RNA sequence: AUCGCUUCUCGGCCGGCUAAGAUCAAGUGUAGUAUCUGUUCUUAUCAGUUUAAUAUCUGAUGUCCUCUCGAGGAC
């Protein structure tokens, strides 16, 4: 017996979004992606209605999502982290309708790993080098530079290897025309297979590290390193340099923390928590994502809890010096 | 070169070869053998 | 002890005499036992590398699938004197086989084991597939009975035999076609 | 006394000489060349551009790897360009 | 008992239709069908070792019914 | 080619010469009363020709008429 | 091979090569989308709290070693 | 019949064979078969001959990704933790071939195996039922 | 209404006859394979489908020769007749027509909230025309992510008698080089590739 | 009819001469395996190493006293 398939409906779930300018066009089009689908969307400034561009599959299990831009570029790429050993850049050509695949780079072996990268996935506000990360041991990356005819052309990989290491999230941070950093959530269980008590079970704060990409020596060495108090789940670029101080946030346990370096202190703030909740009061809180709101005026942040509640995340800043912070509830 | 230590095989097939063809023919007996000549064959029989 | 870890096990006939020095029995046991998978080989412990040529002589060289005899190659193949071997060169001959190509472009096409709870070891070949109840050809000719073997007449009489004795044979606790009289 | 390098693969291509020409690297043959070589610039640079993945030569031609090692995956590892020890 | 003697057999017969045969009533052990090497040809008398004796002595009172080639089959102790 | 034909006036040597030696399934030779196994049937022939596949076959005479 | 997280060897204890298992379903968890909603379906959570459950279960699966 | 031992050259040619076939046959189907064959692969796993240990490995590899790891394992399992040191030695060599490759869909395949008193060694969330 | 199949979580299938008399429950087949299974469904009599909690899809045929009253962990099984990997997990299976005057075909669901169908081949041509259309393909349109798609739905199993729809559907989207060139090595046109794999799809569904 | 001899008959085992006519083919090296032959452990006990278990390897021959390995006494 034999069997021909056939999709009818295709799966409405939509695991990832991206914002960036695909058409090199002052609108936005929104790259979303379904399940094994990716997905290319175009909302309308006036009347909203939400048009479907693009719908492609690409017989691969998406695992996590980017997109980018070359320094002061008119125009977005896109940077698909995947379940094979491959990283894929692609572009989307507004004429033909279709992406085309800008670059093919094969950094290890197939299908969800647990050293492979592929997993989690980061960018230089300037698109120099985006850095490609696994949940263990492997954290690569792939420095960018565009031709002599302004067409992009990627680097050979480097290697961040440090063994035993699970990585919780890893996000880009900004230094404007700098040696690059990146803000990796680690934690080590060396600690924890070495000790038959299972006191290394507690007692193991994951530890924040951001290592710094330098082109001149063209190797990744490991600079920074805080132990973080509590875990926190992920993090969060804050624009530096003219913009705003350059630093990153940690959404954490019923915390959220501003954590930087030069001199600059750490700076907690409480997860508020709603009038008379019903809930569990054994049931914490920390943030599922966030978008970040820039604006050549001012920018802020958006959070999220469990229970849908958005706040508006501010920096009091005294010129790069952050003295506190400010969380508005926004909506839900 | 074909020179060497004389083995049990190359002995014992000496020995059927000149039960078979006969005392006088030598270079039949040496065709047969590898790494060996006639006269080797004969003075190693006599 | 090797008594009491019997008791541990849905299947304890899997622990086996070097089965207790194993660094972990509390597991194995529970592997070993495991729904579909298959056990070890059994050649080790003996030392006599997996194989020896008493049973493999008495083999037949090859026998082709029928499938390939029929299509008439097999009389094709079957000598030569020196001399005649460079006149082959001189001479030569063309098209001794001459095979029909559609014959071959039929037979694969037109015309053309064991599951997985089997795996082959040494010495094993016909036996476990004659048994009580089952018996060649020739013998039934020898024996001479139209399509029970008379002597399972006796195993009524009796009583079913010492030496397998989780036996049925047919017709008396066992209620056969063909050859096979008993299982 | 000979082994692969290993190093991490870069976007280089392979380069092999008159010798080497036709082989796929890892399973010794010459059937189906399909996909490309790739090794690190550690292992290719300076008198090893255009050089031989193996002998040492000038290289005439690109390396391909065979199916067989593409189903297998072999092709991911480390630069296999060769290093005598 | 473990042994039996059979007579009055047909070359045909060889020591695998004994194997077989036997087996039918319980397992032969070790199987003893002379082969005469002079004129290459069996006279049709058989040993056969069991794995005890209580197989043999079933084997015994089972045992002569087997018929080779028309013929009749002597079985008895050992 | 002449590598061959000393292949072929080997073994008919060693079969002429020749109750034991036979050959297997594969091309090998085998003394059947001592279980060795010949490169070629003249170097197995020797063996065939030695005072211990000799004895072996003595061993065995006696092992059979007891 | 050693370098290849994973790697078995004849002294492999039981516990390693369980807890290996395991982080390895932990990693595929992360990875597929689907799997991990129907985990986030039946147990109700975030898909965030699952993720972070299991990222907090990745060093300790079945607690203390032997 | 080949791969039935005459001499260990059979075993090995024969091996290989299964390994190109193994490799060229991939999706289409006839996985069966290749089952039937590799049951008589299955015992040549011992020995120190390097030519034939290592045309078994290549044999064994092409029969992974051929057949699926799943039925693999489930020959692979019991070797593991046998007594002996060379049972161990290979069945973790192979576990091993096995594990590098495919390691993303191991993972339904590995058996239930029961928790003792200091570990939990039952994964429940393969348990929960809508 | 004749025999019950059980689904177990890990082990999968059992097939259990009940005798009506003695009233027992009789386990005479199980699956050659562990699977994690959602749900079940009835192709037919001697066929089973099922759906692994990894979103794999299985069918699992009875040996015509099965023994229908009986009495290393089992007696006799059935033969594994299909594996195909969706990548999405399916959390139920219906087989039905779905349009009237259509062909009988089967129907899955997903948990990623996609509707999709399997349907069987009618004649051998269609059959390994799509199999070269496959081919050429692959090689020649490959997958966007760099990913291979005969792994990809050969993933957890490999692929046994399943043509994959959507792969072909792709035709459409290629360069016209690409279009014509693969319809020469396909020895078609275009119109022609393209309205044979609108047959299947207008035949059956929408 | 028997013995011996003989004759016939039947059955079974059951390559010419010459100057011998003249003349006479071997690659290498790096790794590695297999198959032949020859030769060695009647060692007793215990302890340790080692093995799946063997095997193997590694160490010594109830204690004290007296007399000339043996004898006696005390355990
Ligand atoms: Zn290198
Ligand atoms: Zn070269
Ligand atoms: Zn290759
Ligand atoms: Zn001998």
């Amino acid at each position: 017996m034999f069997l021909y398939n056939l999709t009818l409906q295709r799966a409405t779930g939509i695991s990832f979004a991206i914002h960036g300018n695909f058409s090199g066009t002052k609108q936005q089009e929104i790259v979303v992606s379904r399940g094994k689908i990716l997905e290319l969307l175009r909302p309308d400034p006036n009347t909203g209605k939400v048009h479907t561009l693009l719908t492609v599959e690409v017989f691969g299990v998406i695992r996590s999502l980017m997109a980018f831009r070359l320094t002061g570029g008119t125009k977005d790429y896109i940077v698909v982290g995947s379940d094979s050993g491959r990283i894929v850049i692609l572009e989307y050509q507004p004429s033909k309708n279709m992406f085309e695949k800008i670059h093919q780079e094969t950094f290890g072996k197939s299908g969800c790993r647990r050293i492979v990268p592929g997993q989690f996935l980061a960018v230089d506000p300037k698109g120099r080098a985006v850095m490609i990360s696994a949940i263990e041991k492997q954290k690569l990356v792939y420095i960018l530079n565009r031709d002599a005819a302004a067409r992009l052309t990627i680097s050979s990989p480097l290697e961040a290897h440090k063994a035993n290491t699970l990585v919780y999230h890893v996000v880009g941070v900004d230094v404007g025309f700098e040696n690059p950093m990146f803000a990796c959530l680690e934690m080590d269980y060396e600690e924890a297979d070495n000790d038959p008590t299972g006191e290394a079970a507690a007692n193991t704060q994951q530890t924040l590290t951001f290592y710094e990409l330098d082109l001149g020596l063209n190797h990744v060495v490991r600079k920074y390193s805080e132990p973080l108090e509590e875990h926190g789940n992920f993090l969060i670029t804050v624009p530096g340099g003219s913009d705003g101080p350059s630093g990153v946030l940690i959404c954490s346990e019923n915390y959220i923390t501003y954590k930087n370096f030069g001199d600059q202190p750490d700076i907690r703030c409480p997860i508020p928590r709603r009038r008379n909740d019903l809930d569990d009061p054994e049931r914490g809180m920390i943030f599922v994502c966030s978008a970040t709101h820039k604006t050549k005026s001012m920018f802020f942040f958006l959070a999220q809890t469990e229970q849908g509640d958005i706040f508006k995340i501010t920096l009091e800043t005294d010129e790069d010096m952050v003295t506190e912070i400010r969380l508005k509830y926004f909506d839900t | 070169i074909k020179g060497g230590v004389w083995r049990n095989t190359e002995d014992e097939i000496l020995k059927a070869a000149v039960m078979k063809y006969g005392k006088n023919q030598w270079s039949r007996i040496a065709s047969l053998l590898h790494r060996k000549s006639a006269k080797q064959c004969k003075a190693r029989w006599y | 002890t090797v008594a009491e870890l019997k008791q541990l096990v849905a299947r304890p006939d899997v622990v086996e005499m070097h089965d207790v020095t194993a660094q972990d029995p509390k597991l194995l046991v529970h592997l070993k036992a495991t729904r579909n998978s298959v056990p070890v080989p059994r050649h080790w412990c003996f030392k006599r590398k997996y194989l020896q040529g008493k049973r493999g002589i008495e083999k037949p060289p090859f026998e082709l699938p029928d499938f390939i005899k029929r299509t008439g190659i097999q009389e094709m193949r079957e000598q030569k004197t020196m001399k005649s071997k460079m006149r082959e060169k001189v001479r030569p001959k063309m098209g001794k086989i001459d095979i029909d190509y559609q014959k071959l472009h039929d037979a694969f096409f037109k015309w053309q084991l064991t599951i997985h709870g089997d795996l082959y070891y040494e010495g094993k070949e016909f036996e476990t597939r004659k048994k009580p109840g089952d018996l060649s050809d020739e013998l039934r000719i020898s024996l001479g009975m139209p399509v029970p073997p008379p002597w399972l007449i006796a195993m009524q009489r009796y009583g079913p035999p010492p030496s397998y004795p989780n036996l049925k044979i047919p017709g008396l606790n066992s209620p056969l076609y063909g050859d096979v009289f008993g299982t | 006394d000979l082994i692969f390098c290993r190093k991490q693969a870069g976007v280089a291509i392979g380069r092999l000489c008159e010798k080497c020409d036709g082989k796929c690297v890892i399973c010794d043959s010459y059937v189906r060349p399909c996909t490309l070589v790739r090794i690190c610039d550690e292992c290719n640079y300076g008198s090893y551009q255009g050089r031989c993945v193996i002998c040492g030569g000038p290289g005439v031609s690109d390396a391909y790897y065979c199916k067989e090692c593409t189903i297998q995956e072999k092709d991911r590892d480390g630069c296999p360009k060769i290093v005598n020890l | 008992d473990a042994t039996v003697y059979v007579g009055g057999l047909d070359e045909k017969v060889s020591e695998p239709l004994l194997w077989e045969l036997f087996l039918q009533a319980g397992p032969v052990v070790n199987t003893h069908m002379p082969k005469d090497r002079v004129t290459g040809q069996h006279q049709g008398y058989g040993f056969v070792e069991f794995l005890s004796e209580e197989d043999a002595d079933y084997a015994i009172k089972i045992m002569n019914m087997i018929k080779l080639y028309g013929k009749p089959i002597r079985v008895n102790k050992a | 080619s002449s590598s061959e034909s000393n292949r072929d006036r080997r073994e008919r040597l060693r079969q002429l010469a020749l109750p034991y030696f036979m050959k297997n399934h594969l091309g090998s030779y085998e003394c059947k009363l001592c279980l060795t196994l010949h490169n070629n049937e003249g170097s197995y022939l020797a063996h065939t020709q030695g005072k211990k596949h000799q004895t072996n076959l003595a061993r065995r005479a006696a092992k059979e008429a007891k | 091979q050693s370098k290849y997280i994973g790697t078995g060897h004849a002294d492999t204890t039981k516990w390693e090569w369980l807890v290996n298992q395991h982080r390895d379903s932990y990693c595929s968890y992360m990875g597929h989308f689907d799997l991990l909603n129907y985990f986030a379906i039946a147990e109700n959570e975030s898909k965030a709290r699952v993720r972070f459950n299991l990222m907090e279960k990745m060093l300790q699966p079945c607690g203390p070693p032997a | 019949d080949a791969l039935m031992d005459r001499d260990l050259v059979h075993r090995q040619t024969a091996s290989a064979v299964v390994q190109h076939m193994s490799l060229g046959v991939y999706g289409f189907g006839c996985e069966d078969s290749l089952n039937h064959l590799l049951n008589y692969v299955w015992p040549n796993v011992f020995e120190t001959s390097p030519h034939v240990i290592q045309a078994v490995m290549g044999a064994l590899e092409g029969l992974r990704v051929a057949i699926g790891p799943c039925r693999m394992l489930q020959y692979c399992l019991q070797g593991l933790f046998h007594p002996a040191r060379k049972v161990r030695d290979v069945y973790w060599k192979i576990y091993n071939s096995i594990y590098i490759g495919s390691q993303d869909a191991l993972i339904a395949h590995y058996p239930r195996i029961y928790n003792d008193d200091k570990n939990t060694y039952i994964r429940y969330e393969l348990d929960y039922i809508l | 209404g004749h025999r019950v199949i059980v689904s177990d979580v890990q082990e999968s299938f059992i097939w259990v006859r009940y005798k009506r008399n003695e009233n027992q429950l009789i386990i005479f087949a199980d699956d050659t394979y562990p699977r994690w299974v959602t749900t079940a469904s009835l192709l037919d009599y001697d066929t089973v489908a099922g759906a692994d909690k990894f979103g794999n899809i299985c069918v699992v045929r009875l040996p015509p020769n099965t023994n229908d009253e009986v009495d290393n962990g089992a007696s006799q099984k059935a033969e594994v007749i299909m594996n195909y990997h969706v990548g999405e997990t399916v959390l139920s299976l219906q087989k039905t027509t779905l349009i009237p005057g259509g062909s009988e075909s089967l129907v899955y669901t997903t948990l990623s909230g996609g509707i999709g169908i399997l349907v069987p081949f009618t004649s051998h041509e269609d059959h390994d025309f799509f199999q070269h259309v496959e081919m050429h393909l692959r090689s020649e349109h490959p997958p966007l992510c760099g990913r291979d798609h005969l792994s990809f739905r050969s993933y957890y199993f490999p692929v046994k008698n399943v043509i994959d729809g959507d792969l072909c559907e792709q035709f459409n989207s290629m360069e016209p080089n690409k279009q014509k060139n693969v319809s020469e090595e396909l020895d078609r046109t275009p119109p022609e590739v393209s309205k044979k794999l609108e047959d299947i799809r207008t035949r059956y569904a929408f």
